[PDB]
RNA sequence: CUACCCUUGGUUGUGUGCUGUUCUAAUUGGUAACUGUUAUCCAGUUUCAAGACAGUGUUAGGUGGGCAGUUUGACUGGGGCGGUCGCCUCCUAAAAGGUAACGGAGGCGUACAAAGGUACCUUCAGUACGGUUGGAAAUCGUAUGUAGAGUGUAAUGGUGUAAGGGUGCUUGACUGUGAGACAUACAGGUCGAACAGGUGAGAAAUCAGGUCAUAGUGAUCCGGUGGUCCAGUAUGGAAUGG
RNA sequence: GGACUGUUUAACUAAAACACAACUCUAUGCCAAACCGUAAGGUGAUGUAUAUGGGGUGACACCUGCCCAGUGCUGGAAGGUUAAAGAAGGAGGUUAGCGCAAGCGAAGCUUUUAACUGAAGCCCCAGUGAACGGCGGCCGUAACUAUAACGGUCCUAAGGUAGCGAAAUUCCUAGUCGGGUAAAUUCCGUCCCGCUUGAAUGGUGUAACCAUCUCUUGACUGUCUCGGCUAUAGACUCGGUGAAAUCCAGGUACGGGUGAAGACACCCGUUAGGCGCAACGGGACGGAAAGACCCCGUGAAGCUUUACUGUAGCUUAAUAUUG
RNA sequence: UUCUCGCAGUCAGACAGUGGGGGAUAAGCUUCAUUGUCAAGAGGGGAAGAGCCCAGAUCAUUAAAUAAGGUCCCCAAAAUA
RNA sequence: AGGGGUGAAAUUCCAAUCGAAAUCCGUGAUAGCUGGUUCUCGUCGAAAUAGCUUUAAGGCUAGCGUGAGAUCACAAAUAAG
RNA sequence: UGUCAGAGCACAUUAAUGUGUGAUGGCGUGCGUUUUGAAGUAUGAGCCGGCGAGUUAUGAUAGCAAGCGUUAGUUAACCAGGAGAUGGGGAGCUGUAGCGAAAGCGAGUUUUAAAAGAGCGUUUGUUUGUUAUUAUAGACCCGAAACGGGUUGAGCUAGUC
RNA sequence: CCUGAGUAGCUCGGAAAACGUUAUUUUGAGUGAAUCUGCCCAGACCAUUGGGUAAGCCUAAAUACUAAUUAGUGACCGAUA
RNA sequence: AAUAAAUAGUCAAUUAAAGCAAUACGUGGUGAAGUGAAACAUCUCAGUAGCCACAGGAAAAGAAAACGAAUGUGAUUCCGUGUGUAGUGGCGAGCGAAAGCGGAACAGGCCAAACUUAUCAUUAGAUAGGGGUUGUAGGGCUUGCAAUGUGGACUUGAAAA
């Protein structure tokens, strides 16, 4: 098979896995969440170990 | 359900700094805050806009 | 996965201005790996004999280094590292920054 | 005397379509006639009625269940109908927590430059008593009164020198964060040490990362606005973008 | 009930369905109107408004009440709005150039959505009931009781007219009443509280007619009271003949229980020598139809529409033909 | 049974006791939290019983002691006061 | 002569079968739904739960075991306090 | 409808507590299916024999093994060849330094005023054979009314001429 | 003196292009340039720069397949195949 | 013949495919569906299937108005790689490059025009010739030296293998 367009457009891979992704719930409704929440979800990260398994066998 | 949004931004560089709320029913008057500005890197008076 | 929105579609997208263009490339010369490499006055044609750079091509060269070496070599690369430049100058070699 | 320009009425002159028309030579004909052909068609010619229209082509309207494709949610102590679909407080609910119904109850799509922060000082609800308007209840005075008001509010818990009352400076209802924890599939969501800048308060102490806390919103696109140390399809910009 | 002569759902069913002569209405003046297709071409029609298409009802007698509020249909050109489209105009991008700076900006090209105009159409003004349809309540009131003739009353655009009224039409209700009927909830005439009747989805009747339905009766008889008999054919026996669904394997009793909740197979008692025939059926949840009942499937197919998106088609404007 | 990895699996459980809700505190009824069992687990006793009590089956074993429970007989064994 | 025809029109008919025939091709249509899946032995051993899901007979993850490896024990368990 | 006993009866073997039948005693509600649970009056089977349904192409993942080996290797398509291995052909792929969307920087990158903090880093190998899983190709397989295009059809029958 | 005219671009919809209409090629309707200092291309457009010279025609070469004939072949089945 | 003439038409003579088939292709035109998104209309399969026409044993495509962003190449076709890259798509399902490289094979030619000659009542604005196929611009024009040929996209004769 071939890789998925949505996946490659939303998954960033680097040395030894550790998929990079951003956090949603930030780009639409500013007044609906506090600035603390906004900057706390502004950064980047990697999904949990269970989802790490769910994505590792998927790509 | 209600709309109280107003944008407080800097005046020396015309930023868009903070979204806040202020009741228009009690007074439809401009509020001049004093808060930090990045492009000025200092506490300046911010003014309200739509 | 069964009917729930998929993981990606919940996540936002990543934007990149450089669309319709190729990424910037060079050929990189590591320092700790050229220790066993035994030849002074490196250039394009010299490295082809070791099969690290393609002959039927044309690509700028890049220099990287953070280790101490003693063999004096003369480098011909298009990008240099200042700390690596100082370290290789301590080896009595020479480095010219190509355009 | 004269160089420039405004309101209205005319006004030599043109560009144009529009309103009404005249003519056929474009064109239509299932007007009539001749020949092909001694043929209801058709071909050529003539005639007649029309005549820039009709029809035809395209574009774009209006109309158009004749037709094409589909849609018509879920839980249901038979089905349909009925009620609900989210958020938060108490009891059910087995003295941590967790934990069902189409259980019993209730509220929510908030408010606020003050009901915010800070510093100052101040401490009940009520009842009885005594008093012009003046009531069972107006305000004060004297006490007693220990939780029986209030701490925006539906409820819970706490709240008695308080988180309340008023006075004063104001606006941390900051910027960048952030170790460590909270409970969980995920999205998430909760507190938060501590630091940097630069502030307000008050002499400083230290506090201020919204309220006494627990409800008070929907991602992801897509399209849009300001700015951006960003890119700029050969070069520059622009455009198009991040 | 319907007028009938009739058309019928081959292989379940013939009428109160349809049909019909007739009645009513709309549209139509010749390349008629309409329809088939796409178009040639073709019917209507080798027709001409005493005719045709379509709509509705369905001898005949008599009538068909009101309302155009909403929908439709037609007329309407004043006013508001109205696409495609034609094009006022402007900024911008570039810079030949003015320039040390800031910036400025010629001409060509390029993105703009317009100024203005712009049809049909929509809004809107009237009509259109043999077009889609609809056509109410409440309270008080009579010198008999009773009853409600009436008066007041709100809404709607407007409040059931004639007629027929417990019918094929009344749930309450098997309502009466007078009947035939010894004894009548369906049979008849009448009474009128008519949920949600009612006048072209026609209505009230109408002589005849009916493989139509119902009611009472004449005669008639084995339908019954009330059962029996006769002769053929089978069935019975004998000879020739040679078929099925079904069927896990089986030498296959009962009471009480038991239990996947109804036992030939299990637990305790009871019963029965083995094997046929004439038999009819209680069971073996008998055989046959992965039920035709209901429900689920983001199953299928179909139908309707003020569901959605289009589209056949009709039709308007611009535009080429087109002067 | 702590961390990684491979790998299913189900989301229809059922019943008795225990505290319950609904119901009518009726139901082999439903809705939970606890123990236990079946499913996936044979056995004895309860007369015959998925569920109870006693219990957890490697094969042979005309050997024994035992658990619950039982000793007139069917059907295995007990009597004495 | 079926995206149709026919029809004094009842879903009438269109070779015994018609709310839209029969045949061929796409085509081995799809099927979250019934059906079954074929030799042996060795070891451990379930769940029938929560959330979400046009979600309800379906799917995902957390738990519920295993396969291998590592963690040596202040870890998890068994009891006392 | 058989098991274990068990006399009795008839006997004579792959020499073996030999075999065959069984008066009688004790015991004894089939095989799958799926269901909370099927001894069931849930279903499948009349019987016998034959046939009868998890492979392959490319791709990825995890495991096992071997070769090779830290500027490794494999060669792909292809060319010479019993259409053979192979030889040649190094085109490309993995790791060799990464950070991010980037100008670029670099044992640092980006976020930031930070040289603050945080993230990612701070080489730890490659190719095949094999097994299993996964991805698309009909992908364990049987099954429908389905949908679309084409085609024969008025002698049954409807109507008409 | 010449270098392919109702020609290209452009407007209203499209099609082919990784391509859903976007540079690039084409048209159902309309439209109307250029003359070598030309004109086109360089995923709108301009200047600059670089590349190119259509709007006429032809062209075996490698590559797809053996219904059919010949010689040979199969870790192809052996008459429910 | 209308219509004088000429036409149309009629008659006469010569030449062509006219058709069939290998379910295989290729070209051109026309042109559905269901599958998926566990729904579906945009989309997907898909210019799929299918239908028609054409010629061939091979066809089409083929000579820069090519690419493309480099002192880059210099018909075209086909195979791996590039590569699942850059990307495209209710940014959903899905869809898939463009150069380059390794390769098989590798031929470029022929027309009309300006310019001119002979023939069309030589108003032809046509017929047949010299010429000519263009960007390392070239041709026509005026005007010279040369060059004595090579290969084909190519004629039959003769022999041979």
């Amino acid at each position: 098979m071939k890789v998925k367009s949505a996946a490659k457009k939303r998954f960033k891979l680097t040395k030894s896995g550790q998929i990079k992704r951003k956090h949603a719930y930030t780009s639409h409704l500013a007044p609906h969440k506090t600035t603390k929440q906004k900057r706390h979800l502004r950064k980047q990260g990697t999904v949990s170990a269970s989802d790490f398994k769910r994505i590792g066998n998927l790509i | 359900a209600v709309k109280r949004s107003t944008r407080l931004g800097c005046n020396d560089c015309r930023e868009i700094n903070y979204l806040t709320f202020k009741n228009v029913k009690k007074n439809p008057e401009k509020l001049a805050l004093n808060k930090f500005c990045s492009r000025c890197r200092k506490v300046v008076v911010h003014k309200e806009v739509k | 996965e069964g009917g729930q929105t998929p993981l990606y579609r919940r996540l936002p997208k990543f934007g990149n201005a450089r669309k319709g263009f190729l990424k910037q490339e060079w050929v990189v010369l590591n320092l700790n790996k050229i220790a066993k490499l035994k030849l002074d006055k490196i250039n394009r044609a010299s490295l082809i004999e070791k099969q690290v750079i393609s002959a039927k091509s044309q690509l700028p060269i890049k220099l990287i280094g953070h280790t101490k070496l003693e063999k004096p070599l003369h480098f011909e690369v298009h990008k240099v590292s200042k700390q690596a430049l100082k370290a290789v100058e301590n080896a009595n070699g020479s480095v010219k920054l190509l355009e």
